[PDB]
């Protein structure tokens, strides 16, 4: 089943709205160096039928996040995430730090370049979710 | 370097991946106009700054030789000397993103470098000399 | 035949004047190089 | 802070009458940037309305 | 004017109840208040009966709704005829009048007639004083407005959509931009520019009140969540001189105001569209006689368009009958090669369906591949085939196109009840053999299990004509799965318990209309099945939880009758599954379980589901002879011990609300729960001491 | 109304012939659909093609693979099954059999009903029309036999090439782009004639054009090297007329012959013009001499972008007589000639503006505009007809906008910028009417209005990567509008016995003099502060940014850098104000520190920082000093803790800014391993508030840093970030935190006492959010089918590497 549902999975994270009490956010904006804090979107309620995935050489589960401002941002839980995840991630951090030499820049700024990283954010040393959207793919 | 350990080196024939169906789809005039003019212009862009390459990747090369060192067990070289590791590194790799957007003293083509790796990286005689798992036909 | 026919519209324009008085009367060489060379010349 | 001052109100017309402008047969074939053009914009020095030119096939009887 | 007050005060009923016969009488009232010395008067009696008039204004008829909306119009228009006179008499139930609107169209029958009394109320005024104690229900306006305006997700659309656009815009301020709450607005800015263009000219002078004085700092965070999509529909509206130049120089005038500002938050296209379902072609051969060999061409190049007509009511009925012609041909092409059967298909039903009861089915190992699946064609397929379907059950809400669609839908159904026993013949693959890998499947198919798709998107539609098709689809296909199975295997192999759990699904959604789908199928398949006390007694436990999130998650401008039939469901399920259990301490898996659920949520932060919950309590407690603290004996600590631990002051207020609910439910009843709870009450009572600035 | 419409189309199908070709020649050749032209009369064409069909009965899909067939899912019960022997008395038998004569008859689909059913489907919507001809037309065109081809394809260019076709122009869905789409799916006739296509532009085809004229340079067309140069030229064309020049110089840099071509086309994509005009006059001169024919079309890209390369460079003085030697409106484009009147030659200008505005195009609309514009100006009690001019000029861009591509091209940019040089055209008139009527000197009663209308016209300004032309252009046409104010209050100079003559034309040049320098523009970046002697004065933000740009001027070409030397050492006269001197001090620092010095330098950043303490760039660049006096030693000398000083001064007071550079070297030369504890006293003698948002970013290299020694300085920072954001911290503590509690003493104390602060300081915050991190490690944990699949594909991709 390409979709399975969210209570029968994990009751506690469709009954989440209900019993949380403050304002978390969606992890992950804090990677991306956006000055202020007060526009950070704040996750309303994880929506039901999260996806299964099944990729090349692996699979994983699709849960997506309503936001506050009703934008739905959707992750991927790679479970056993390979243990070369530092490395990956200190890359990540080092070319999102390039993007705003490439932005006061002209000639890069008329050809709109950044560099595109993904936002990968560790919850344990096991598992780390990742943005990933559908209309992904691979070559 | 009186150690000889870390040196940040690339083991492939070709300088990146252009394969024949990538550069059947980018095409023709967007190879010329848009694959190279943007190569040329962040590395344009990089050196620009006075010295903010040198500022990022002076840590995330020492984090780099940390875990080089880390791994296989010998992490008993912390000195100065592992910052002349740092330092030669970051020397390395400064000096190869500076060749792409250097421009001539004589009248030369920008993008030419970058037009000499995209010859050596799409010639079949050096895409056959790569492993099977790199997938050289797409 | 073919050539002619594949052609018909390939008909060059020196400028947007040139082209705004062609179409404005049907209703009612090195030159540039040379003038740029002898304006230097003149300064 | 929050607010600034009041900004120059422009005043839009009400009952502008322009002319709906006939369609003309342009011809341009300069590939160079500026289309033949004093300037590069390209949008602002193009005809609102065109047609196609006129053109013969092969007389060749 | 002090007895003609007198006079027209003990009269106004009658005259009220005479206008209901000759509707000209309401040009007496217009008299009274559009020229007269005794005009504020008039406007007091007046204002102070339709008060009373309004909690069945949505309740009655056209002819009575009609005539208290026009003198709801004539005692708006009198405060704007006479703005130095009184208009003081306006202010007092004012906000009342606001919020009894958005409370009545809760539970009223015509829920609209509210918001367009708000709509005239805001018409009517704009350039006055009394807009600052209006500012006090803004967030509530704003945010009862945009949770009413994109939950529509099924939007019956005749003027909805833009009755609720045009309300969360244009609020009245006397300031000259509204206030801090403009995010409220950045999201029906973008459907007063793009979709409406009779709403056009309003949003775009909310933009030029937000361009014109809002220092360009802060105001330009605020569009950018939305200002790809306000450029976007601001580049449609510039159109030449056919088009209306008053709608477009003032789009010129915006983007010629914002120099840079106009394209600096623009990025190459994050919107390319990747050929979906209503996009694809389904080839079929054809015979031309001009041509040696059949040719193959696509026989899908106008479905979104006979859709887009379909859906349609100010079409032709010939354009209409003849779209959904064009779509059922489509779908009986993609239903064609399934259509045909074999000789003995009686015999191999039957030999099918008894061969379901035994145990250790031998399966014949072979070593073949077999081909992929291409997910995205699979995809597309899939999701085209439920478009088709949801649209034969669409056009049963259409006279004269509703008697061959209920035809076809039968054959349909009764089709896919014969097809889903291959699916129960092949979910034994999962089965005899805890691993078993060298077995034969045939290859990639639809399943067969888009019926599961399509009957909870008829309960889910917000057309009830089509509801009560969704209803009659599953009374069809329990008669005819109880028919081929028999009563006793069809509710565990079945489309009966699949569906089931869909309509369970239904409850966990994140809008109001699929959960009265759920609801819908709930109480149908409770109505069904009770005369076997197997299935309602395993699937008890989710049935429960999923009547009970129906109550917790609702938002409170969904309408009254979701949670009223979620309670009466849960109150009828709890007194048909608690009807066998006489033993006082009875619990073994399940009834521990739904127990828990219920006494652990006494304390929630919504008061319906903690009085749902205080009545479901109680009804199983009349129902057998047990009490309430028996029931509450191995679950009260799981209640409690979250409430005494917490010290009930950094908590926000709906839970300190219910903490003290919960324990002054505890707490009334018979002889329990009396132990060391002092320190609670001593905060309390110093947390209520206090004064609240 | 569909009764006589049914009867007209069948008595016209009804005429023809049943043959496919027949009625493919009766809608390309013979029909003359010049009556309907505003209407999609292809959906006519489709109700004749569709006439040539046969109604077949066995109509059936085979592109699908449809839903589970009853026929082998009765047959996959493989050995253990008791089959039924003949069981018929039941009610499902009957059921049964009475559905299968339904589904028999129901699912019988001819192609009568397909077909008449969507005829009527192209009667309501036209994009069933795209579709449907799209679908049919390539698959028709196969009937069409070879020695054939030729006149076909003639009659499609006849088809295409017929005028009534304006009647469909004001549309987004014409036949054009209905036709041409159906030409793009064949590939046999798909290269017509392709000046057609560059011309079948006056319709919106942008993309319908482009992809046939890109399947001729990927297609075996080869029998002429004169067809495939003239695809080439409607190919760049297209792409000029769409702005996306990036596409422009990669096709003519594939396509050009001479070298010198191809080196001014690669610097000017880059952006450096003079070189690029050095280039292009090489490669004129060596086609006056040489042996190569230059093709006529590289002769005249060497000419117009010699052009354009001198109309960025803003040499004016050439291309005014140049403009002069030929008849050319080159010369309308001096609207910015170094001029002051535009009045003492304004015949001369309206005569030509007077001969070109025919086929009007904005520009020159925009030009008739500005001359009705300052006769209203230089003449009060004008005529008001710029109220007019300007909603022609704006109906004219509208008509431009609508002939474009719906979603943005580069090439709507400027009609924005026309957008915008129409508002200001109203917004000066409202400032010349308003200038007029102050001629009683009813001055600060009226000038209220002229500064609001001055300062909302400071703030609307473009992008700063937007062209400089765009900031040229704007720049020109508002010094214009600011010499009309300078002009009119002249006479009223005297009589007032500062003062009201403005004269911030400056202001216009020093925001256009910075964004040259950012375009790598340095020689007319210091070109255009010569233009700002007009008034001998001293005023307090003209000498600020005019010393500035002319010091930033003379800081790169590094045989430049004595003639920034010069000019500020010299000058000590204070430019109205005490923060001016201090970046004098740092910039002479600079200048210093470029060359050899070591401790000149280091006296020249002392009296720059002893004299305000407030600027943050001279402790930027005093720290960036010592980095470089550091560069040649190891980094353990003491010296380094000046160093990380000044970077920790240089990153208080520098907030809201690119200062995350300043935290790398700040967490790059604390890691020395120093025995004396200078450094650490550097760090903790701090006077200042640490930017704490911006060591979010450095998160990991702060929490890595606490299992490495010499670090208990990075506590205070993580602690300050614990307290203020304690979401930034708290999944990277928890992920290092069971890093180092299973390999199991300075790492664990300080990240469970970082732990318990975030704990303590918001309890709910951690309580949740370790309750959201528990649940998912616990319930999204793969099943046992994944983790064979996933442990399969490791093993399989180990051996095919092995």
């Amino acid at each position: 089943s390409k979709k399975e549902n969210l209570e029968v999975l994990c009751p506690h994270l469709s009954n989440f709205h209900h019993q949380k009490f403050e304002d978390i956010e969606i992890p992950g904006q804090y990677l991306l160096n956006k000055d202020n804090n007060v526009h950070f979107i704040k996750i309303a309620r994880f929506l039901p039928t999260v996806d299964f995935v099944r990729g090349t050489h692996s699979s994983y589960r699709r849960l997506m996040i309503r936001g506050h401002d009703g934008s739905v941002h959707s992750f991927a839980v790679q479970y056993p995430a390979v243990r070369h995840s530092r490395r990956e991630e200190r890359m990540f951090q080092l070319y999102r730090l390039f993007n705003k030499s490439l932005s006061k820049n002209v000639e890069t700024r008329r050809r709109s370049i950044q560099f595109n990283l993904p936002i990968a954010i560790p919850l344990s040393p096991q598992v780390r979710i990742m943005n990933d959207s559908v209309s992904f793919t691979t070559l | 370097l009186p150690p000889d350990s870390p040196i940040f080196h690339n083991n492939e024939p070709v300088p990146f991946r252009l394969t024949p169906n990538i550069q059947s789809l980018i095409g023709d005039s967007a190879l010329e106009g848009i694959f190279a003019v943007n190569l040329f212009t962040i590395s344009r862009a990089l050196i620009e700054p006075d010295n903010e390459l040198n500022t990022y990747l002076a840590l995330f090369i020492r984090d780099e030789i940390i875990s080089w060192f880390s791994n296989l067990h010998r992490p008993i070289i912390e000195n100065p000397q592992l910052r002349e590791m740092v330092q030669t590194n970051v020397d390395l790799i400064i000096r190869k993103v500076a060749q792409l957007g250097h421009l001539n003293s004589t009248p030369t083509v920008t993008t030419q470098f970058i037009l000499d790796c995209i010859g050596s990286a799409v010639s079949p005689r050096n895409l056959a000399r790569t492993d099977v798992n790199f997938m050289p036909w797409f | 035949n073919y050539e002619q026919l594949m052609l018909i519209m390939n008909e060059r324009t020196t400028t947007i004047t040139n082209s705004t008085f062609a179409v404005s009367l049907t209703k009612n060489q090195f030159s540039r190089l040379k003038f740029i060379e002898q304006w230097r010349i003149n300064k | 802070a929050i607010f600034k001052q009041t900004e120059p109100a422009i005043p839009i017309s009400e009952n502008i009458s322009t002319k709906t402008p006939a369609p003309v047969a342009y011809r341009s074939n300069r590939p160079t940037i500026t289309g033949g053009s004093a300037m590069n914009a390209s949008a602002l020095n193009t005809p609102a309305t065109t047609k196609l030119p006129p053109y013969e096939m092969d007389t060749q009887r | 004017n002090a007895t003609f007050n007198e006079i027209i005060e003990q009269e106004l009923p009658f005259v009220y109840e005479r206008m209901l016969e000759d509707s000209g009488l309401l040009h007496v009232a217009q008299s009274f208040l559009t020229s007269e010395i005794t005009s504020p008067n008039f406007a007091g009696i007046l204002l102070r009966f339709l008060k009373g008039k309004l909690k069945d204004l949505g309740n009655v008829d056209f002819n009575t709704s009609n005539v208290l909306i026009r003198l709801f119009k004539l005692s708006f228009m009198s405060v704007n005829l006479f703005p130095n006179i009184n208009e003081v008499v306006l202010l007092p139930h004012l906000n009342d009048l606001i919020l009894n609107s958005l409370k009545y169209s809760t539970t009223a029958e015509e829920p609209l007639v509210y918001f367009y009394l708000i709509r005239t109320l805001f018409r009517s005024i704009g350039g006055g004083r009394f807009e600052n104690l209006y500012r006090s229900i803004k967030p509530i306006l704003q945010v009862l407005l945009q949770s009413l305006n994109q939950m529509i997700l099924t939007a019956r659309l005749p003027h909805e959509r833009e009755l609720y656009v045009e309300l969360c815009i244009t609020v009245p301020v006397r300031l000259s931009v509204l206030a801090p709450y403009l995010p409220f607005l950045m999201k029906p800015l973008v459907f007063a520019l793009q979709q409406y263009p009779d709403l056009v000219s309003q949003g775009l002078r909310t933009l030029e009140l937000c361009i014109d004085n809002l220092t360009a700092e802060y105001f330009d965070p605020i569009i950018e969540p939305v200002i790809d999509d306000v450029s976007k529909a601001l580049f449609n509206l510039l159109q030449p001189q056919p088009f209306n130049h008053a709608i477009s120089h003032n789009v010129v005038r915006i983007l010629g105001k914002l120099g840079g500002r106009n394209r600096q938050f623009l990025k190459p296209p994050t919107d390319l569209t990747e050929k979906t379902e209503l996009d694809i072609d389904a080839i079929a051969d054809f015979k031309i006689n001009g041509m040696p060999e059949d040719v193959p061409l696509s026989v899908t190049p106008g479905i979104q368009s006979a859709l887009n007509i379909l859906q349609s009511y100010k079409s032709d009925i010939h354009y209409r009958k003849s779209a959904y012609k064009y779509l059922t041909c489509v779908l009986l092409l993609m239903t064609k090669s399934s259509a045909e059967f074999p000789t003995n298909y009686t015999e191999l039903l039957k030999t099918a369906v008894n061969s379901i009861k035994l145990e250790r089915i031998g399966i014949e190992k072979n070593f073949d591949l077999e081909p992929t699946v291409n997910k995205r064609d699979y995809s597309n397929q899939e999701n085209l085939f439920l478009r088709l379907l949801e649209s034969v059950f669409y056009a049963t809400s259409i006279k004269e196109l509703k008697d061959d669609a209920m035809d076809l839908l039968n054959n349909l159904l009764d089709h896919f009840c014969l097809l889903q026993v291959n699916t129960t013949l092949l979910n034994k693959r999962n089965y005899n053999g805890t691993f078993n890998i060298d077995l034969k499947n045939p290859n990639f198919m639809l399943d067969s299990s888009l019926i599961l798709d399509a009957i909870p998107f008829a309960l889910s539609y917000y057309i009830p004509e089509v509801r009560e098709v969704g209803v009659l689809a599953y009374k069809r296909i329990y008669e005819k799965s109880c028919l081929i199975y028999g009563e006793e295997l069809a509710l565990s192999h079945s489309f009966i318990p699949e569906l089931a759990k869909q309509f369970i699904h239904l409850c966990y959604d994140e809008t109001y209309y699929n959960k009265r789908g759920g609801v819908l199928g709930i109480k149908v398949l409770i109505d069904n099945v009770k005369s076997s006390s197997v299935f309602l007694k395993k699937y008890q436990y989710n049935l429960a939880n999923g009547l009970l999130f129906v109550l917790k998650d609702t938002q409170s401008e969904a309408p009254s009758a979701i949670t009223d039939s979620a309670e009466k469901l849960l109150i009828d399920l709890l007194s048909i599954t608690f009807a066998d259990v006489k033993e006082e301490d009875l619990g073994n898996k399940v009834l521990e379980n739904t127990l828990t659920d219920i006494v652990c949520e006494l304390s929630n932060a919504n008061p319906k589901v903690r009085n749902a919950c205080q009545k479901s309590l109680h009804t199983i407690s009349n129902l057998t002879g047990i009490p309430i603290v028996k029931l509450m004996d191995h679950s009260k600590q799981f209640l409690l011990s979250p409430i005494f631990a917490k010290p009930l002051r950094a908590l926000p207020f709906t839970m300190q609300i219910g903490n003290v609910d919960a324990i002054t439910f505890c707490l009334s009843l018979p002889n329990t729960f009396l132990t060391f709870n002092e320190e609670l009450f001593r905060l309390l009572q110093e947390s209520i001491v206090l004064a609240d600035a | 109304d569909i009764g006589i419409r049914k009867r007209f189309m069948t008595i016209l199908d009804n005429s023809l012939e049943r043959d496919i070709k027949e009625r493919l020649y009766y809608v390309i050749r013979d029909q003359n659909w010049e009556f309907i032209a505003d209407y999609p009369w292809l959906n006519q064409a489709l109700q004749l093609l569709y006439g040539s069909f046969n109604r077949e009965k066995e109509l059936s899909l085979k592109n699908i693979y449809c839903l589970s067939p009853p026929s082998i899912l009765q047959e996959y019960l493989p050995e253990n099954a008791e089959m039924v022997t003949e069981v018929n008395d039941l009610e499902l038998s009957n059921f049964v059999k009475g559905h299968i004569a339904s589904m028999q008859g129901l699912c019988r689909i001819i192609s009568s009903d397909f077909i008449d059913s969507l005829i009527e489907i192209f009667y309501q919507d036209p994009k069933a029309i795209h579709r449907a001809w799209v679908t049919l037309f390539p698959q028709v065109y196969k009937s069409i036999p070879k020695n054939e081809k030729y006149g076909f394809v003639r009659s499609i260019i006849t088809l295409l090439s017929k005028p009534y076709h304006t009647r469909q122009i004001s549309s987004r869905t014409n036949v054009i782009n209905m036709l041409l789409d159906s030409i793009s799916k064949i590939e046999s006739l798909e290269l017509p004639p392709h000046l057609v296509k560059y011309l079948a532009i006056s319709y919106n085809a942008w993309y319908q054009s482009i992809n046939i004229l890109e399947s001729i340079q990927s297609n075996t067309s080869i029998d002429n090297t004169k067809i495939i140069e003239a695809n080439e030229d409607a190919l760049l064309e297209l792409y000029v007329n769409l702005q996306e020049e990036d596409m422009f110089y990669g096709l003519w840099r594939r396509r050009a012959k001479y070298t010198e071509t191809n080196i001014g086309l690669s610097y000017e994509q880059i952006g450096l013009w003079d070189k690029a005009q050095q280039l292009y006059e090489v490669a004129q001169v060596k086609a006056r001499s040489g042996a190569l024919p230059y093709s006529q079309s590289e002769y005249a890209l060497w000419e117009d972008n010699w052009i354009q390369c001198a109309e960025k460079l803003q040499h004016w003085d050439v291309l005014t007589e140049l403009a002069k030697h030929e008849g050319f409106t080159d010369l309308l484009l001096e609207c910015g000639w170094r001029v002051a009147d535009w009045n003492s030659d304004r015949d001369a200008l309206e005569q030509s503006v007077k001969s070109v505005m025919d086929v009007p195009t904005p520009r020159r609309q925009m030009f008739k505009t500005f001359l009705a514009l300052q006769n209203f100006a230089e003449s009060r009690k004008g005529d008001q007809e710029v109220r007019k001019l300007c909603d022609e000029g704006i109906q004219l861009s509208l008509i431009k906008w609508v002939s474009l591509p719906i979603r943005y091209t580069p090439a709507h940019k400027w009609l924005l910028h026309g957008f915008q040089q129409y508002m200001e055209f109203l917004e000066a008139t409202q400032i010349y009417a308003n200038l007029h009527t102050t001629t009683v000197q009813n001055l600060d009663s009226k000038a209220q209005e002229i500064k609001r209308i001055l300062q909302a016209w400071r703030d609307r300004l473009p992008n700063t990567w937007d062209d400089v032309n765009m900031w040229n252009d704007l720049v020109t046409w508002r010094q214009h509008a600011f010499q009309v104010i300078n002009n009119a209050y002249l006479p009223l100079i005297p009589a007032l016995q500062a003062y009201r003559g403005y004269h911030e034309i400056a202001w216009v040049i020093n925001r256009f003099a910075h964004v040259a320098r950012k375009h790598n523009m340095p020689d007319v970046c210091i070109s255009q502060l010569a233009r700002i002697y007009t008034l001998p004065n001293i005023e307090i933000q003209e000498a600020f940014l005019k010393l500035r740009e002319q010091a930033k001027c003379h800081y790169q070409n590094m045989n430049e850098l004595t003639t920034g030397l010069d000019v500020i050492s010299n000058t000590n006269l204070v430019y109205f104000g005490t923060v001016q001197k201090a970046e004098f001090f740092t910039l002479k620092g600079m200048f210093l520190s470029k060359l050899r010095a070591y401790e000149e330098a280091n006296q020249a950043f002392a009296t720059a920082v002893q004299i305000d303490l407030n600027l943050a760039k001279a402790w930027a660049q005093w720290g960036f000093f010592n980095d470089r006096r550091l560069s040649e030693e190891p980094n353990n000398i003491s010296f380094a803790s000046n160093a990380i000083s000044c970077y920790l001064q240089a990153a208080g007071l520098y907030k809201n800014s690119k200062i995350r550079e300043l935290l790398c070297r700040i967490l790059w030369l604390i890691s020395i391993d120093d025995a004396s504890g200078m450094l650490t006293n550097a760090f903790d003698s701090f006077r200042g508030e640490i930017p704490v948002w911006y060591w979010i970013t450095f998160i990991p290299q702060l929490l890595t840093s606490l299992s490495h020694k010499e670090a208990n300085m990075v506590r205070h920072i993580l602690i300050r970030i614990a307290k203020s954001y304690p979401q930034a911290l708290h999944f990277q503590l928890r992920t290092t935190k069971e890093d180092f509690a299973v390999i199991q003493r300075q790492p664990w104390e300080y990240l469970q006492e970082l732990n318990n602060i975030l704990k303590t300081a918001y309890p709910l915050l951690a309580l949740s959010l370790e309750s959201l991190v528990a649940q998912i490690n616990d319930r999204f944990k793969s099943t046992t089918d994944e983790d064979l699949f996933r442990l399969i594909n490791v093993l399989l991709i180990d051996g095919t590497l092995n």
